[PDB]
């Protein structure tokens, strides 16, 4: 059913140095949030988002990483998508870490190319994961299918993975989630043409630390 | 033809590094500056840098040899200096600053006809471990980490007298108790920039070359 | 104290186990943590299931290299597709991990397997002949010279996916996949469906000397 | 103590003579082989199957004898690498080749070699099929050297360079006759049957044993 | 009596490796074959043959050889000659590892004539072998006289002498068999001018791995 | 530490022991198994029995050399074969094997046996006389100053095979092979036979100092 | 050679002088 990444059950610090201190928030910050759903056709190409950049200027968790300049955090990934049984195609869900969007044309990206927000970005090469990897090889990380004739659910926990045992949450960005149709979806016609998929985002044992404004 | 197994005493990560290769050349040509700068980077040549990319976090010291000759090949006696620069220090400018006398720089004289030296660098850096891949901002401050920073070498011939030499001097690199903790998938698409992963999407190579059909196992 | 000196006085070779001498003594690295992950060694990345390309003809461009095209026109006995056994010469395993690493390594032995899955609606059923064929000799003709084999007969309806196991190959076994049934819809639902292909290695798969690459070809 | 196995092959010799002569090349290959000469060839012809290591050494002169320092080069090629081609091309700075960088003016350089077959142990004779694929056996590959002098200048040297071998631990398994007749071919025992030389010179008669 | 080969005893497999599975032939392949017979005259010169290449395309070992390429056994050699007490002359038996036949004329030797099927083929250098080797010295192999005046069978037993300890069974060769007339035979005149030469063959231990077709 | 050099400072020395440094460090050498055979030392090649070259006069050719003719028209006492015992001068100890070792390794000793043995038919029967001489003086002239050394009568019609012993020769000794009686046929039975000669070595057979062969010729 | 893999028995002259053969299980077709 659920997939342990590398297997790690996050834990706290580690009784860390240079904190006398850190607060470890309430179940105000534990609630299942959920992000918005996107539409999946006969010609989409996929998609991605960042963490922990799609949870900012949202919610309570929105009021902590933006007025603490220390984080560490675990998240837990539920990834659900609604079909009847008269359509086919098969997804994949890889969380990979250190996630580097390249750039085109023999020119660096732009700030929204990289940060995308709420709103995940499309790929232009999902051939290549727009970073020159193939995606033939591209199962070593966690990974998780969904299939539309079988299973309906992906749920996926990860841990914090960093060199530095503090971080911050604006400008730094520990991993991603890529969602791509490695299927093409094909159905009969006069039913349903698109198909959502919606995520769910859980935060485990997030700590903050150090003060601003 | 082959039925019994093998051993599993080199496919190990430490042994997958150990080996030493080329990687840099400089030039000197004292007539005219005099002297030749060249930064610490792995990432210089394509063959070592497809290996240490299938990881994300390593941590290994290294050491070095220079080996040198001259242009013709008669090694005359002389007495170089391979100095060395911790980062955060200036690099030096002209053959004669005073930056070749500070006591924060530990210099290695060695003549000619010598066998060559050899150095050891223990690890470096304020974070935990390198990284090769740093998603964010510290358009062009993009993806540039401030924890890589290794030092130089600024080779100097020693004299008072302006020699006429005209040297070449290789670097070689070997690695040592080397510890990778997660992997990732080999580079495919060739390389354009020394540090951005850019692929040139006008035209993309494939993974396999095309044959008859489907049908015919026989390429 | 005497001594004398016997060949190998001032050679600098490489391959050395030799140390050396610090450069700053006294100096503390900063002192390491628990990271997850941590590979001990190369043997447990070439054990986990990659993608493999199949259907690299001409035509196929993108992301469909990918996919094996199961189509209903089709009657029995009509031969599917086939693919060689060979981790490192090129073709179909180049573009897998294992056909990776073993462009490395000049010599190497051991058992694979090959995973297949499905990707079509929940109600259409059909049977296939998962067909494996010794390296001595070419592949089969017909249904019947293969079902002689090592055949794995493999259905839709219970199964999803189904594995098989190839024995001992070394540094030639052919695999085939023919019909058993043609694919049957119900009616209003499309009678087209894919099949990837996926494959690793097993436990008692070994190596040995190292060799620089190939397939990169550049320089600086 | 002297008629065992181990001593007799302990003793080194010569085994090869390569010429490097740069103004025009540059380098010079030769391969792995013990049989390039017929005092080594019928001695270890004697078995069928040996299992042994080696070690090298590396003596050079010029060509009149003023040995000025300079800086050459012997690199090494498991069997399955590309040999070099020209003098700077890309299979001169890879990482599976070990080199070894030696003066003139020291004293010679020496390096071993660990056994290097896929099978058990060598063979010496191999009956069947991989006309001229007969008895070519795919399990004798044992690699180059590949000399090439270190510069930007291309000097005007010209050198020759003998190569000397040793055998450690030398394990024999089955015996087999001495070879009577003398070589022709480098890798086949074919031996001119037109005429044949005897094993033992005439005499007079039957009845006198004085020679 | 019997002359047995190095001292082995030849056994079974010493749980090698890549096996799992080699099978074990029952008794319908422990049979004793019975080659042709030749016939030896005044002005005869010699034979050889091949193993394991004169028992292919023969019997139910036959069967195995071509649909396997995995290979190995031990072989029971019983050369006997019948011959009345007025003929003259001694035959020689070795059983050579590793022969080669190398060729004449300053060239390789064509297909028959280095494997020649169950026909064995005849020398046309008795004194040097074939190979440039002398017969003289040709004793340090297993060998057994047959002498005319005292006995009439030949036993050798020959275990498997190989490098690989599994080879294929048609293209290598394991070993061969000669059998040369070092004594001219002479006998008075009305009686028998041919005198028959018969072998046997019996495999041993045999196994067999790998399937083809 | 201090230290200093003495003579022997870069000399490359052959016929060395001491050790070297590995090429390529950590890798294994594929696993021995067991083999037949397995010579531990060369004296156990040069105890087997060979065959002797004897007639080796100029008429006799091909494969004929190994055999000594016996014929019916002979006389008693007419002094059928001879030749020296001599393992290393040239002559009839040539084509043996413990004639060619011992072209190498300069000096040897030890004990030889000589066996021969008899191709004739069933019927007939001869005695022989088989004396050896002491290695001083010259062959022995007639039957009696012959029957006076060390003479084993040996006949046909028991033994078919006899042996002899020649006790330490050094780096000079003549065996003879006389007639005592004249070739015994019955009617209808051809009057010819021949005798072969084997020869070997005992077991305190010891060598000394190596050298380099003579008998090939060429280089390269 | 189309015999010999059959149920032959070897017999020659020198020791032995009579040979024997079992045929098993005829019925109410069988050449020697």
């Amino acid at each position: 059913n659920i997939v342990l990444a590398y297997g790690e059950w996050p834990e706290y610090c580690p009784d860390t140095d240079a904190t006398a201190k850190p607060t470890r928030p309430d179940v105000s910050v534990n609630r299942f949030y959920t992000l918005d759903s996107k539409m999946w056709q006969e010609n989409s190409t996929g998609w991605y988002w960042k963490f922990p950049d799609v949870l900012n200027k949202t919610g309570v968790f929105g009021q902590n990483a933006q007025f603490h300049y220390l984080y560490r955090s675990g998240f837990c990934l539920h990834v659900q998508c609604n079909a009847s049984k008269f359509h086919q195609g098969a997804l994949l869900v890889a969380v990979i870490p250190e996630f580097v969007i390249a750039g085109r044309g023999s020119p660096h990206p732009g700030f929204t190319t990289t940060f995308p927000g709420t709103t995940g970005a499309t790929f232009y090469d999902p051939y290549v994961l727009d970073s020159g990897v193939p995606l033939s090889q591209a199962l070593i990380y966690p990974h998780q299918w969904i299939n539309l004739r079988t299973n309906n659910c992906a749920t996926v926990i990860v841990p914090y993975i960093n060199a530095v045992p503090f971080d911050s949450a604006i400008n730094h960005s520990n991993f991603g989630l890529i969602v791509i149709p490695v299927s093409p979806l094909k159905y009969s016609s006069g039913a349903t043409t698109a198909i959502p998929i919606t995520i769910t985002i859980a935060p485990l044992n997030s700590e903050f630390g150090g003060l601003r404004q | 033809c082959v039925v019994n197994r093998n051993g599993v005493l080199e496919t190990t990560i430490n042994h997958f590094f150990s080996r030493s290769g080329l990687v840099g050349v400089v030039n000197l040509t004292d007539g005219t500056t005099g002297y030749a700068t060249w930064d610490i980077d792995i990432m210089g040549f394509v063959q070592l840098r497809r290996k240490c990319e299938m990881f994300t976090y390593m941590r290994f010291n290294a050491e070095f040899t220079f080996v040198t000759t001259t242009e013709n090949g008669g090694a005359r006696p002389y007495m170089l200096q391979y100095m060395y620069v911790p980062p955060g220090a200036p690099k030096p400018t002209g053959r004669d600053a005073f930056q070749w006398q500070t006591a924060t720089n530990p210099s290695v004289f060695v003549k000619l006809t010598d066998p060559p030296a050899q150095v050891s660098v223990p690890f470096m850096s304020p974070a935990s471990a390198y990284q090769w891949f740093y998603d964010g901002y510290p358009n062009t401050t993009y993806g540039l980490c401030p924890n890589n920073m290794m030092g130089t070498f600024a080779v100097r011939v020693v004299s008072r007298e302006a020699s006429q030499l005209k040297l070449q001097t290789r670097v070689y690199m070997k690695l040592k108790h080397v510890r990778a903790w997660v992997p990732r998938p080999i580079r495919s698409q060739p390389y354009l920039l020394k540090n951005f992963p850019n692929y040139d999407s006008s035209k993309i190579t494939n993974s396999a070359r095309d044959r008859s059909s489907i049908k015919q196992a026989n390429m | 104290i005497p001594a004398e000196l016997r060949p190998g006085t001032n050679q600098f070779l490489t391959t050395d186990d030799g140390t050396a001498a610090p450069i700053l003594p006294g100096f503390t690295p900063t002192p390491t943590i628990h990271i997850p992950g941590e590979v001990h060694s190369l043997l447990e990345l070439c054990r986990v299931e990659t993608i493999l390309e199949v259907n690299n003809t001409t035509e196929a461009t993108g992301l469909t290299r990918l996919l094996i095209p199961v189509s209903s026109q089709n009657k029995a006995d009509e031969l599917c597709a086939a693919f060689m056994v060979d981790p490192g010469r090129i073709g179909p395993w180049q573009s897998t991990l294992v056909g990776q690493i073993c462009r490395y390594y000049t010599q190497w032995s051991g058992s694979l397997k090959v995973t297949f899955m499905f990707t079509g609606s929940f109600m259409a059923t059909g049977k296939m002949l998962v067909a494996y064929s010794p390296p001595g000799s070419a592949q089969p003709a017909n249904r019947e010279t293969a079902m002689l084999g090592t055949h794995v007969i493999w259905d839709f309806g219970l199964q999803s996916s189904v594995s098989l196991v190839i024995p001992w190959i070394s540094n030639a076994g052919v695999v085939t996949l023919w019909y058993q049934t043609n694919y049957v819809v119900p009616p209003e639902t499309p009678g087209e469906a894919y099949i990837i292909a996926m494959g690793a290695a097993q436990d008692n798969f070994t190596l040995k000397i190292c060799k620089d690459t190939d397939e990169v070809t550049q320089q600086a």
